[PDB]
RNA sequence: AACAGGUGCCAGGCCAACAAGAAUCCGAUCCGUGUAUUCCGUAC
RNA sequence: AGGGCAUGCAAUACCAAUCAGAUAACAACUGAA
RNA sequence: UGUAACGGUACAAGCUGUAAACAAAGG
RNA sequence: CGGCGAGAAGGGAAGUGUGUUUCAAAGAA
RNA sequence: UGGGAGCGAAGAUAAUCUAAUAUGUAACUCCGUUCAUGGAAAUCAAAAGAGCUUUCACUGAUUGUAUUUAUGAAACGUGAAAAAAAAAAAA
RNA sequence: UUUUUUUUUU
């Protein structure tokens, strides 16, 4: 046993905080609404959330919500990562925890070279993966006061499932009713709100996700449960794509329970996926290479290099294994003279082409 | 019957139905085999625990007590006018000075037969002779 | 050496050169420690302090004892022009504060007092004064 | 085995006691104070000394003696200013 | 090393705490006799009650000297006396366990706290000090600081501080054994009452057949008779 | 139900005594009781004729 | 007694204060401007004012008196006095004194 | 089906609720005795980090 | 193990605030919880 | 615990780089615990 | 916390802390 | 009277013949 | 405290002597013990399959290191005790 | 076939 380091990191759970009286403001201080802690007017001053502004700058971030159990030097380099592709990141800072300063509190300050950089990364949270705590991110701009979207999530997959709904209900419409007008048909389709389920038209998660009815029947899932026929068969705007509605017929497909089932389903993996991407986006997107020392460099941060066997040769124990072993050297020299067999067949492959 | 009632009441245990142990009762009062010992013994158990649902932590009845233990107070319930038999006139004679001819007698084959019997006649023997032999004292006002 | 060291358990310090981490270090609430020796009373120090003396800006507030009647000349000139150039209520130190920023790092000019007015520290002018 | 980065690949997967009975005077050349696991040191706790501390050797001869003796590291003294902090810093150990 | 093992060993012996409970079984003897009894010492100052001395009453505020709680202000909510032991309320929470009820899946619960390690905060003051009692000419007690030398506030009422022990509950429900079946946790009061019914004519019937329907009688009790 | 039994039977909630745990057994010597033991105070011996 | 109230004062003044501050940031967002917005915050921080005002002016007696025994006292003290009821103090550490060289004179 | 169930056997047959056959389902399941439902389907494979980099 | 203490030395029935014999015979001085016989209380 | 309770055990550590003392302007100045 | 010195007590291997073997009665 | 949502990193280790097996350096009582 | 970390010699055995055992043992400094240590696989196995960590028994004084003297709770595997993947976007 | 777990009614 000795003095830990960095290493080394343990957390406990938060009881919640539960004033059981209203009039005793000794034993149950009064929250605060800033700094999200008691009210210490003894040996605290009140704060306005605006001091880090002065600090850096206007052209400033606000972020929360940070996991525990993570340097904020490499919270820092994740953070920069993240915010570098929008803009020029100038500095990011991170509070230490209270007790203690190898851990973060919980809130960071991101600084821009510009406004308009600055202004693009308040639109979308952030959100981290399992390795993080599924930690997402809360934003807020010190110059504008603009707060991020935190159910874009939860109200996009209430989007899928009345998108699946109103699919269902033509293909329904449809079979008791044989083919309809295209102008006609759509009246008869409803949707249910995020927050709270009350039916409303059908339309918002269309033009949410599909963007356009044209669209939502030119999708590749949504192509096989209906057709549209032009009127000789029997950059468009809403007031555009309605005429060009008003002279269409739809007819369905002849489909089985399990086949409809089955394609009912598989839309909405499609339809995951595709919120998914939206949120997944990749960090070198729009820029140029990297040399491969540099390439290096950024796997350090995350990953070390294993330690050289000539090294770890010196391991073994006399009492049970031999030092130095002939035959131990020899299974290694042949190991290391295939690895150059098996690198030339990738290596070939360039050449070839 | 009987040895699946004294069986846990857990997932990983074969435990019967109350409606099947009086459909099993009336099958075997259909055969003249009502007065089952097996049956008998497996509805008494299934009973003692509500079929299994009641649970009571394990209980082992005291061999032993400590010194200097605790005394508790309680009055005669026996009806008045009723005491314990007592012996015969001073004694018995000698096992092995007197008690030597009255012993041992003759064998017959009536001896042999009962001598000759197996265990589960002898279990039943015993068992239904334990349940005749349940009796208490009236009082004065019960009869 | 005996064990070999892993991913949690590869890094460590100095036994007398090292960071206090409270909230990373072994501890047993759950048993008696005669090291911090329970029984010895300490006394209660300053928690605000301005040019080696106590902030005369607390007072009002926090309370206790000047000692006006130990400075110098030196002292008394840097603390009068402090008490005469628009003094503000939140230069003094704070115990364990929050972990963000503090009002002290813009120090502009207010439409209001902090804590208490300027009328409440005539008592300790007066002592000032008759240092000088 | 787990934890390839570190020293001691072939002492995971063995007996507790070779473990407990594991020689320090098995090793000829140094190891690094980072793979090792070993404490930091006064003076490189009071320097800039990245991957350096005092570390330890033996020595072998035919005879099949062998011995322990201590090295010191390699310390450099420099001068850095630093911008941020507006003042210069001599004598550092690096 | 070739000591270790029975170092442990021997070591164990000590947090033992023998004899332990062995039920019989045929043919078969105990061996708790064989096991050697803990060592201890007998001479030793005597124990003493820190909270009765140190006028701490439940309900005070405290807060945590050391430990992960460097500094967290709280309440009391339960005082130990032989332990030396103090409760309190949103600090020292390692013990941790499955939701016996609605909720989430795991719970956790606060654990006892060392006396020695909290003391009583000031009034005005809110630093640690000590309260001394003192009685007035009529016997009225009141508590008074040392730092500000002002009288103390009264306690909490405890109903407000009562608060549901769920480690408990999780202790008793475990006690007992695996949860139930589906099938036997069904109740079946109408086949119950029949074995019920049954079981009394087995037991109290002294052999008795049981009533038919052509001859709905049964043999009455027979008394104990005297030996005359 | 007998009269006497259900009185009898009232009394089950009754407190009980003492109970040692399951399977109790007494330890006691087998050599005797006379042995040098003069690693003792003076008044705590026990020799008489060894 | 005079500590409950004191409590909740202070409450009420430290909670005046943050939205006073809040008030006085958003006015000095916006200078180089001019706007109904503008005027009332100033009107809002205006009426503030007064409302914390009116608290310290409160406040003032409490603080005296609740701050009594915090300051040591000769005339209670068992070196100038003999009287039953004496009241300690525990010698503090100032470092304006401490650096100093002096003498261990008494006159 | 022929198995002589022991002590530890039985012990995971009766705690863990992931043996419960009463409420098996093969898209839905535990891993070892866990009170959270996983997708099997979709938790078995892969996803892509904040970063655009495989997890 | 009625080692639970005391009473002149070995006490279930004597003092010990709640059950139960100043029990009979024997005894060198010499009380004597001692030998022999017998009764009673006990969820002690 | 109503009340009272001299003196000594070198004590700003209920906190905070290390190195004498009422715990040291930089540098000189060094270190296995 | 544990201990040493001085004083008192009957100068003591106990007790005790100049209030140094006690307040027991607040209308 | 079961028929191409037929996929999950391109990296580590194992025989040195690997069309083979396993795994993911990266999360909490 | 024969627990953990740094450093760490000799008397003694080999009937003197080197390696080796003693022993990583003794002295010195530090952590202060189940609210601890440890830890939920780029592991083991080889063509079957096991499934974080920890304690006991057997395999077994077998394999291995040594040799003139010893040392060695080895790995896979079996039995048994205790059983634990993650409470979790905010209000 | 040579066995076996007692409460009904907190």
């Amino acid at each position: 046993a000795c003095r830990p380091g960095a290493t080394r990191m343990k957390w406990y759970f938060q009881k919640p905080y539960v004033r059981r009286v209203k009039s005793d403001f000794f034993r149950f201080p009064l929250l605060s609404q800033v700094t999200k802690q008691k009210i210490d007017w003894q040996y605290h001053h009140p704060r306005s959330g605006y001091e880090a502004a002065c600090i850096f700058g206007p052209n400033t971030l606000e972020v929360t919500n940070l996991p525990m159990g993570k340097t904020c030097q490499y919270l820092q380099e994740r953070l920069w990562r993240f915010f570098g592709k929008f803009g020029i990141v100038e500095q990011v800072r991170v509070l230490p925890h209270e007790r203690d300063p190898y851990q973060t509190c919980g809130t960071a300050y991101v600084c821009f070279r510009s406004r308009m950089a600055s202004l693009r990364a308040v639109r979308l949270p952030v959100h981290l993966p399992a390795s993080l705590h599924n930690r997402v991110l809360h934003l807020r701009h010190l110059g504008t006061d603009r707060t991020s979207d935190d159910l874009f999530y939860f109200r996009r997959q209430q989007a899928i499932s009345n998108l699946v709904a109103i699919a269902q209900q033509l293909y329904a419409y449809l079979e008791e009713r044989g083919p309809l007008p295209a102008h006609r048909a759509l009246r008869l389709l409803f949707e249910r709100s995020y927050p709270r389920l009350a039916w409303r038209q059908a339309g918002v998660s269309v033009r949410t996700c599909c963007g356009s009815w044209l669209g939502f029947f030119s999708r590749s899932p949504f192509n096989e449960l209906f057709y549209l026929a032009r009127e000789d068969e029997v950059s468009l705007t809403d007031r555009e794509e309605n005429a060009m509605l008003e002279k269409m017929v739809i007819f369905p497909h002849l489909l089985s329970r399990e086949k409809l089932q089955a394609l009912l389903l598989r839309a909405g993996r499609l339809l995951q996926m595709d919120l998914q991407n939206e949120l997944s986006v990749h960090w070198r997107t729009d820029r140029p290479p990297l040399p491969d020392w540099t390439q290096k460099q950024i796997q350090l941060w995350q990953h070390q290099d294993p330690l050289p066997e000539e090294l770890q040769i010196w391991s073994r124990t006399k009492d049970y294994y031999k030092i130095h072993e002939e035959r131990f050297l020899f299974k290694l020299k042949l190991k290391k003279e295939r690895a150059q067999a098996k690198q030339e067949m990738k290596q070939q492959r360039r050449r070839l082409e | 019957c009987r040895a699946a009632v004294n069986r846990p009441a857990t997932r990983s245990y074969k435990r019967p139905l109350a409606h099947q142990l009086v459909e099993l009762h009336d099958l075997m009062r259909e055969r003249n085999l009502e007065q089952n010992k097996a049956l008998e013994q497996a509805v008494l158990r299934f009973v003692a625990d509500d079929g299994g649902c009641k649970r009571r932590p394990r209980e082992v009845k005291p061999l032993l007590y400590q010194r200097n233990r605790r005394y508790i107070s309680c009055p005669d319930l026996i009806p008045d006018g009723i005491e314990p038999a007592r012996p015969c006139a001073e004694a018995l004679p000698d096992v092995f000075m007197e008690r030597q001819a009255s012993l041992v007698r003759a064998c017959t084959p009536e001896d042999l037969a009962r001598q000759e019997l197996p265990f589960a006649v002898q279990a039943e023997t015993a068992y239904r002779r334990l349940q005749r032999n349940k009796r208490f004292l009236r009082f004065v006002q019960e009869e | 050496w005996y064990t070999p060291p892993s991913k949690r358990t590869w890094s460590k310090q100095h036994n007398k050169i090292f960071t206090p981490r409270p909230l990373s270090e072994r501890f047993s609430p759950h048993k008696l420690h005669p090291e911090f020796e329970w029984w010895r009373e300490r006394t209660v120090q300053p928690s605000a302090l301005f040019m080696g003396f106590p902030d005369l800006l607390a007072l009002p507030l926090r309370g206790g004892s000047a000692y006006i009647h130990e400075m110098d000349a030196a002292t008394l000139a840097v603390v009068l022009a402090s008490l005469a150039h628009s003094p503000s209520a939140y230069s003094v130190s704070e115990r364990r504060p929050p972990p963000s920023p503090s009002p002290a790092v813009s120090l502009s000019s207010s439409s209001f007092s902090p804590t208490h007015l300027p009328q409440h520290l005539d008592s300790l002018l007066a002592l000032l004064g008759r240092q000088a | 085995p787990k934890n390839l980065n570190l020293w001691g690949k072939y002492l995971r997967l063995v007996g507790r006691g070779a473990r407990r009975g594991f020689k320090k005077w098995q090793v000829i050349p140094p190891i690094p104070v980072k793979a090792y696991g070993r404490e930091p040191s006064a003076a490189s706790q009071t320097g800039l000394y990245h991957d350096e501390d005092f570390n330890y050797h033996t020595k072998r001869t035919f005879s099949m003696r062998r011995t322990r003796r201590k090295i010191k590291p390699n310390v450099f003294r420099r001068t850095f200013t630093s911008s941020l902090l507006n003042v210069t810093i001599p004598n550092v150990r690096v | 090393s070739r000591y270790v093992k029975v170092y442990r060993k021997v070591m164990n012996l000590q947090r033992r705490k023998t004899p332990l409970p062995w039920t019989p079984t045929f043919l078969e003897f105990s061996k708790e006799p064989s096991v050697p009894f803990p060592v201890r010492e007998k001479l030793q100052p005597a124990p003493i009650d820190l909270s009765y001395y140190l006028n701490m009453e439940v309900g005070d505020l405290v807060e945590v000297l050391h430990g992960p709680d460097c500094g967290r202000q709280g309440v009391v909510l339960s005082i130990s006396k032989k332990r030396n032991t103090v409760v309190v309320d949103g600090c020292n929470m390692k013990k941790s366990f499955w939701n016996p009820g609605v909720g989430a899946s795991l719970i956790t619960q606060e654990m006892p706290i060392h006396i020695t390690n909290v003391a009583l905060l000031d009034p005005v003051v809110k630093r640690p000090t000590r309260v001394k009692r003192r009685f007035m000419m009529n016997g009225e007690c009141v508590r008074i600081s040392k730092l500000s030398g002002s009288a103390m506030p009264e306690p909490v009422s405890t109903s407000a501080l009562r608060q549901p022990n769920l480690y408990q509950e999780y202790l008793r429900q475990k006690a007992l054994g695996p949860p139930l079946k589906a099938s036997y946790a069904r109740p079946d009061p109408l086949h119950l009452k029949i074995l019920q019914r049954l079981a009394r004519h087995i037991s109290w019937g002294q052999g008795s057949p049981l009533p038919t329907a052509e001859n709905p009688r049964v043999n009455s009790p027979e008394p104990m008779a005297l030996r005359r | 139900l007998p009269l006497l039994h259900r009185l009898i039977a009232s009394f089950k909630n009754s407190p009980k005594m003492e109970s040692h745990i399951e399977g109790y057994v007494k330890k006691k010597p087998i050599a005797g009781r006379d042995w040098n033991n003069l690693h003792a105070p003076r008044k705590h011996w026990k020799k008489m004729f060894l | 007694a005079k500590q409950q109230k004191r409590e909740a004062l202070e409450t009420r003044r430290f909670q005046l204060e943050e939205k006073m501050l809040q008030l006085e940031h958003r006015i000095r967002r916006m200078e180089p401007a001019q706007s109904l917005q503008k005027e009332a915050w100033q009107a809002t921080l205006d009426r503030y004012r007064s409302d914390h005002e009116d608290i310290l002016i409160q406040l003032h007696p409490l603080r005296k008196e609740t701050t009594q025994l915090l300051a040591p006292d000769w005339r209670y003290e068992r070196k100038y006095s003999d009287l039953p009821g004496p009241i300690r103090w525990k010698k503090q550490y100032i470092p304006a004194l401490e650096d100093q060289y002096r003498k261990p004179i008494r006159f | 089906p022929f198995v002589k169930l022991n002590k530890a056997k039985r012990y995971v047959l009766d705690n863990w609720p992931s043996r419960n056959w009463d409420d098996w389902s093969p898209y839905r399941c535990y891993v070892r005795g866990s009170r959270r439902r996983y997708n099997i389907p979709q938790d078995l494979l892969p996803y892509k980090d904040e970063l655009g980099e495989w997890h």
